[PDB]
């Protein structure tokens, strides 16, 4: 009835805790993890992960790597994760946006370091949103 | 006169401790990727390796600045660095941390991508990867063939100097050799020493039996980003435990 679910960043472990259930934002998809689950790899896009430790959940956005799980522990390495409860929703909102159109205007551009930044951003943005708004397709 | 940089040493020394499970790991699925993939044969952008014409120099410098030579050093090599390229016929771009620095290369005509604060005394992750991510668009946008950088380091128990290293493209060889090398800091007289220990990883194996839900060549390039930041925050690491050691250095000289 129980995983230990760690995320760590290349400073610190983020987060440590016991959980039920966790969603893992993979490249392939949403994974949905319960207990006793076979042992796994998996890469992780940026995006948001969700963690129900009892009946209510908590979101977190990574900023991409991978996960294990193996005899009741996920282990989830990223370059950076946030906790949701951090991230302002309605700044998040205006961020998302202004990434986007940043995006928009590197992509009419010439320059592929542009283009590439301004990926980076809005890749970052989007997670933040997902994780303050709680719902990844936007 | 004050014991309180015995504190700087110890809230270091956490940082650098705090960063082994993130290494350990990596080197884990590095492990079991090599038992699907040949290193040396992968084909993915943080792995090209062009024809060299254009370098990254990434310049780790501090703004405090009561630590004897310590940037002056750094800037100097750099600088020469800088030299031989331009001997060479190689162009470059300079992403300099620190703000006096930055000055310093500017005044002087060189050209400069990105300029970020001082070295902090314990260096974040994601200083790192505001970092790292632009040094991502430099080299995959094939602004540059190459990312090096200058940071201070120790090199003896005692002494440190400037190095020149790579970080881009990744190497294959370094990929297959572990997170082997942990350092401890400690200050024993007046002076700041570093010791260097290999340690044997202390977690297992994955298991024969563990499913990989996508092909290994994903997600070996979910990694390699991975790879790359825990490469440059060692190096920042590194690059404070110098500043420290000159910083009490050029107290106690006083």
């Amino acid at each position: 009835m129980v995983m230990t679910v760690r995320v760590i960043a290349p400073d610190k472990t983020v987060w440590d805790a016991p959980a039920e259930e966790v969603i893992l934002p993979s490249t392939t998809g949403q994974l949905g993890i319960l207990s006793n689950h076979a042992p796994l790899l998996t890469a992780l896009e940026t995006g948001v992960m969700r963690v129900r430790q009892d009946r209510e959940w908590v979101a977190i956005a990574l900023m991409g790597g991978f996960a294990e799980v193996e005899n009741n522990e996920v282990t989830i390495l990223v370059n950076g994760a946030e906790r949701g409860d951090t991230i302002d929703l309605e700044k998040a909102k205006a961020e998302f946006a202004a990434a986007q159109a940043a995006l928009a205007q590197a992509e009419q551009g010439e320059s592929k370091q542009a283009k590439i930044q301004a990926t980076q951003a809005f890749r970052r943005a989007r997670a933040r949103l997902q994780a303050a708004g709680g719902v990844v397709e936007i | 006169m004050r014991l309180v940089a015995a504190a700087k040493v110890a809230a270091a020394q956490e940082q650098v401790m705090a960063s082994r499970p993130f290494a350990d790991r990596l080197a884990q699925v590095l492990y079991s990727l090599q038992t699907r993939l040949r290193f040396e044969d992968v084909d993915l952008p943080l792995l090209a390796k062009r024809p060299v014409k254009t370098v990254a120099l990434l310049v780790v410098t501090g703004d405090r600045g009561l630590c004897g030579g310590y940037n002056t050093n750094v800037i100097r090599r750099a600088k020469e660095r800088l030299q031989e390229l331009e001997a060479e016929g190689l162009k470059y771009t300079l992403v300099i941390v620190g703000r006096k620095a930055a000055q310093y290369f500017q005044r002087r005509d060189y050209p400069i991508d990105a300029v970020y604060s001082g070295l902090e005394q314990i260096p974040s992750a994601s200083e790192a990867g505001q970092i790292a991510s632009e040094l991502l668009s430099l080299f995959l946008s094939e602004t540059v063939d190459r990312v090096e950088l200058i940071y201070t380091k120790f090199v003896s128990l005692i002494s440190s100097k400037p190095v020149v290293q790579t970080l881009l493209p990744l190497d294959p060889q370094g990929l297959e050799t572990a997170d082997d090398e942990i350092f401890r800091l400690t200050t024993r007289g007046s002076h700041l020493e570093v010791n260097r220990e290999k340690v044997t990883s202390t977690l297992p194996a994955l298991p024969s039996d563990m499913i990989f839900e996508q092909d290994p060549l994903q997600i070996l390039d979910a990694l390699l980003p991975l790879y790359l930041n825990n490469q440059l925050l060692r190096a920042l690491q590194e690059a404070a435990a110098s500043e420290l050691a000159a910083r009490m250095t050029a107290m106690n000289n006083a």
